[PDB]
DNA sequence: CTGTTAGCGCTTTCAG
DNA sequence: CTGAAAGCGCTAACAG
C-alpha cells in the first residue's frame, strides 16, 4: 500500500522512466497515486506525474490501494529500482 | 493474409458481426465460443485490416504530427515523447517535417486531415494568425506542444519561457553581477522576442540595471554562433561579467570562445544556458542550465490529445510544465 | 458534410468515375472535362479521404518504419533522410520506436502490416534469425537501413563497417601507434562483434601489432561510459597511445575523460570516433571521426524501397555507401 | 547542355543539399546527367548521386540533353549556389 | 449473446 | 473518353 523512495537518477521522474513507471503502474486495478512536496497525483496519469516537476534527490511516496494493492507495490518498487530512478 | 474476416466466420462457423466482436474484445461473447473462434483465427493467418475498419468506423487510431525537424535533437526528443505515449494509448502516428515554412504546415495539415487522422499535434516556432484560422477549422482535436501560441485559443502545452528567462537571470543578479549579457536566436522568433528577452529584461529593470540594447547579441543557434557571440561581446566594450545563452549548443560556443580569448568560465565569466540538452554535461566546465523537459511536453501534448480524442472534458487546455535550474559547475 | 466524390459528381455533372480519374490524374479525360471537374473540386473544397481510397486501391501510399530510438542523434538523422525522400515520392511515413528489442520489432511489424503499409524500412542493431523469417514472409517490400544481417536475404543499405573501422586504426598504426585500444558499444550486438572489432583486430594483426583482449573495453553508447572506458584503460599497465571509439558521443566521453585525469587528448593519447555527428565539432580537440552518411542511408534506404513498391527493379539490393575519415585536431 | 563545377561545400553532394539537386533535375523533362571520377549517374536518382560520395573539392559535370536543357542548366546553377555546393 | 442488413467513400473492370 | 455497377474488408445499428 505504501512506500517511500528518493529519486537518485539525474532526470528524476521524467522522460521514459516516468512513462515506464506509470505504464508499470497502469496495469494494476488497485488505485495508485504519487505524492510529493505537498501535491499528490494519480500515478496512472502522464499529465499528472510530469506536473510535479520532480527533480533528483527529491523524496516521494507511492501509495497503492485495491485488490492488487499488495503486488501493486512490489511491482513499482522493482521498476523504480531496475529503471534506476528511485531506490 | 487474404483470409478475410468472412473466411474466419467459416472456420469459427459464426457470423462476422461476431468475429468483429472477438477481435475487439466486445461486450460479451462466451469464453468458450470466443476462444473457439480466436482459436481458428490464428490457425489460419488472418490479419485484421486497419483500413477496412477505418472506413467502417470513421476512426484510424493514428494521430498526425508535424514538427519542424526530427533531425534536430530538440524535436526528436519531443517526438520521442509523443510516440511513446501514442503507443501507450495504442495509436500509430504520422510524422512529417515542415521546416517552419508556412505552406507545408498547411499542405501537411491537409494531407493529414485528408488521411483521416484522429488528432493533430502541431508544433512550430511561429504560429501565424493564419495557422489559427487554419488549425481551428480541422474536424479533429488539435494541440500545440512547446509551440508559440498567442490567443491561447487552441490547446497548448509548454513552460513559461518568460519566467524561465527571469528565474535564470535572477540567479545571476543574486550573485553580484551588474554586467550580464544575453546571447540568443533569430529575433523574428516569439520564444525569443516574445518571452526570452522579456524575461531577461524585466529581470534587470526589476533590480535596477537598465540594459544596453547592444548587450543582446544574437545568432543562428549553432556552436558557430557561440565563438561568434562571444568574440563580439567581449572585445566590443565593457567586457560583461556574465552571459546567458538561449540554448545549450550556443552556450558551448560561448564557453570555448571565452576560453580562447583567455577568460575562465567557472570564474571570470559565468555563463548559463537554457534547455539542458544532453550536451549540457558534454562541456569543459559543465553548463548550468534552465531545464526544459522536451520529452514531457511531447509526452503530455500527446496525452492531452488523448483525452480530447476520447471526449473527456479535461479542461485547462493550456498546460504549463515545471521548468527549473540545474547548476552544475559553470556558475559559482 | 465534410465532402464526397459524388458531390463533385453533381457540381461537375460528370460520373464519379470521371471525378476519380482526374483526382488520380490518370491518362485521357479530355482537357474540356478534366478542367470542369477540377474547378467543381477546389472551389467546393473537396479533399478525398485516403482511407476510403486505400480500401479501393489496395494501396495506402504510406510506409512503416521500425526504428530503434528517434531521440538518438544517429537515427534522428537517418529518419530525416527517409522522410525527406518518402515526401519527395508522395509517401507518408508511419513510425514507432522499437528499442532494439526483439519482441517489439515483431509487434510493430503486424501493426504496421495490418495498417496496410506499402513498404517497410526496417532497421535494427541486431538482426535475428527469426527476423529474416517473418520479413521474408511479409506481403510488402522491405529494406534495412543502418542495419545488417548475414545471409543477405533482404534488400538493404549500409556502410562497410569492417573497413570503416580498419582504416581508422590504420590511420593510427602508420603514425606510430603500437598500443591502441577499442572502446565500443555493446559487444553482444553484431555491429560491434561482427564488424567493428574485426576491423580493429585485423588492422593490428595486419601490421603485426597483436592484441590484448584487455584493450577491448566495453561501454554502452553513453557519454559517461566514455568517461568510464578511459579511466579503466588508463588503469592499465602499459597504457594505449591511441583509442578507437565506436561512437562520437562515447568518444566525447573518452576525450574529456582523459582530460579530467591529466592528459591532453591530442598528445598524450590521440582519439578517433565514429559517425561524425555534429558533436565532433562541439569538443575541445575537435573530434576526428570516421564518416557515415546517416541522411544518405535513409535517403537511399527509402528511395530504393520506392523502386520495389513502384514495381521498377534496379540491381543493387545491397548498397554500400562510401566512407572516409575527417581528421580534425583530436589526432594527427 | 552542361557545365563543370568545383564542389566546395563541406559535405559535398550529400544530405539536404544533395536531395535538392536531385529534386530540381526532376522538374525538367530533359535528360540530366552527372559524371564524377569517370562514372556517370542520372542527376535524377537519389540512389545514384548519394552512392558516389562526392567530397568537398571534387569536380563534377552536370549535363542536360533535351527540349528544356537550358531552363534546367540555368536551373542547376542557381540551386547549386543557392545551396552552395559548386561554382 | 449473436446474427442480419447495410453501407463507409473510393476505384475499377468492363461496356458504350 | 466516360459511365455503371460491384464491391474492397469492416463495423454498426438493430434485430432476434
Amino acid at each position: 500500500a505504501q512506500k517511500t523512495f528518493t529519486v537518485t537518477a539525474d532526470s528524476g521522474i521524467h522522460a521514459r522512466p516516468a512513462t515506464t513507471l506509470v505504464q508499470a503502474a497502469s496495469k494494476f486495478d488497485s488505485d495508485i497515486n504519487l505524492e510529493f512536496n505537498g501535491k499528490t497525483v494519480n500515478l496512472k496519469s502522464i499529465m499528472g506525474v510530469m506536473s510535479l516537476g520532480i527533480q533528483k534527490g527529491a523524496t516521494i511516496t507511492i501509495s497503492a490501494e485495491g485488490s492488487d494493492e499488495a503486488d501493486a507495490l512490489a511491482a513499482l518498487e522493482d521498476t523504480m529500482s531496475k529503471e534506476g530512478l528511485g531506490e | 493474409m487474404n483470409v478475410t474476416i468472412y473466411d474466419v466466420a467459416r472456420e469459427a462457423s459464426v457470423s462476422m458481426a461476431t468475429v468483429s466482436r472477438v477481435v475487439n474484445g466486445n461486450p460479451n461473447v462466451k469464453p468458450s465460443t470466443r476462444k473457439k473462434v480466436l482459436e481458428t483465427i490464428e490457425r489460419l493467418g488472418y490479419r485484421p485490416n486497419a483500413v477496412a475498419r477505418g472506413l467502417a468506423s470513421k476512426k484510424t487510431t493514428t494521430v498526425g504530427v508535424i514538427i519542424p525537424d526530427i533531425s534536430n535533437i530538440f524535436y526528436a526528443e519531443l517526438a520521442r515523447g509523443i510516440e511513446d505515449i501514442a503507443t501507450m494509448y495504442k495509436y500509430n502516428i504520422i510524422l512529417s517535417n515542415s521546416d517552419q515554412n508556412q505552406d507545408k504546415e498547411l499542405h501537411l495539415l491537409n494531407n493529414m486531415l485528408g488521411k483521416q487522422v484522429d488528432g493533430i499535434i502541431f508544433m512550430s516556432g511561429n504560429v501565424t494568425e493564419e495557422h489559427v484560422e487554419e488549425l481551428k477549422k480541422s474536424p479533429v482535436p488539435v494541440v500545440l506542444a512547446a509551440s508559440i501560441e498567442s490567443t491561447n485559443q487552441i490547446p497548448s502545452v509548454t513552460i513559461d519561457y518568460e519566467q524561465a528567462a527571469f528565474d535564470a537571470v535572477q540567479s545571476l543578479i543574486d550573485s553580484g553581477h551588474k554586467n550580464i549579457a544575453f546571447v540568443s536566436g533569430t529575433l523574428e522568433e516569439p520564444i525569443n522576442h516574445a518571452k526570452k528577452v522579456k524575461g531577461y529584461k524585466r529581470a534587470l529593470t526589476e533590480s535596477g540595471l537598465p540594459v544596453r540594447d547592444s548587450y543582446i547579441v544574437e545568432g543562428d543557434y549553432t556552436y558557430d554562433s557561440g565563438i561568434e557571440a562571444v568574440e563580439k561581446l567581449l572585445e566590443e566594450d565593457e567586457k560583461p561579467t556574465a552571459i546567458f545563452v538561449g540554448t545549450d549548443e550556443m552556450a558551448l560556443g560561448v564557453i570555448h570562445g571565452a576560453q580562447d580569448r583567455g577568460l575562465n568560465v567557472p570564474n571570470d565569466l559565468e555563463i548559463i544556458g537554457f534547455d539542458n540538452t544532453r550536451l549540457s554535461t558534454m562541456v569543459r566546465p559543465q553548463l548550468t542550465s534552465v531545464v526544459q523537459p522536451m520529452y514531457d511536453i511531447g509526452a503530455v501534448a500527446m496525452r492531452l490529445l488523448t483525452k480530447y480524442m476520447n471526449k473527456e472534458t479535461v479542461d485547462s487546455s493550456i498546460v504549463q510544465l515545471p521548468h527549473r535550474i540545474e547548476f552544475r559547475q559553470s556558475t559559482k
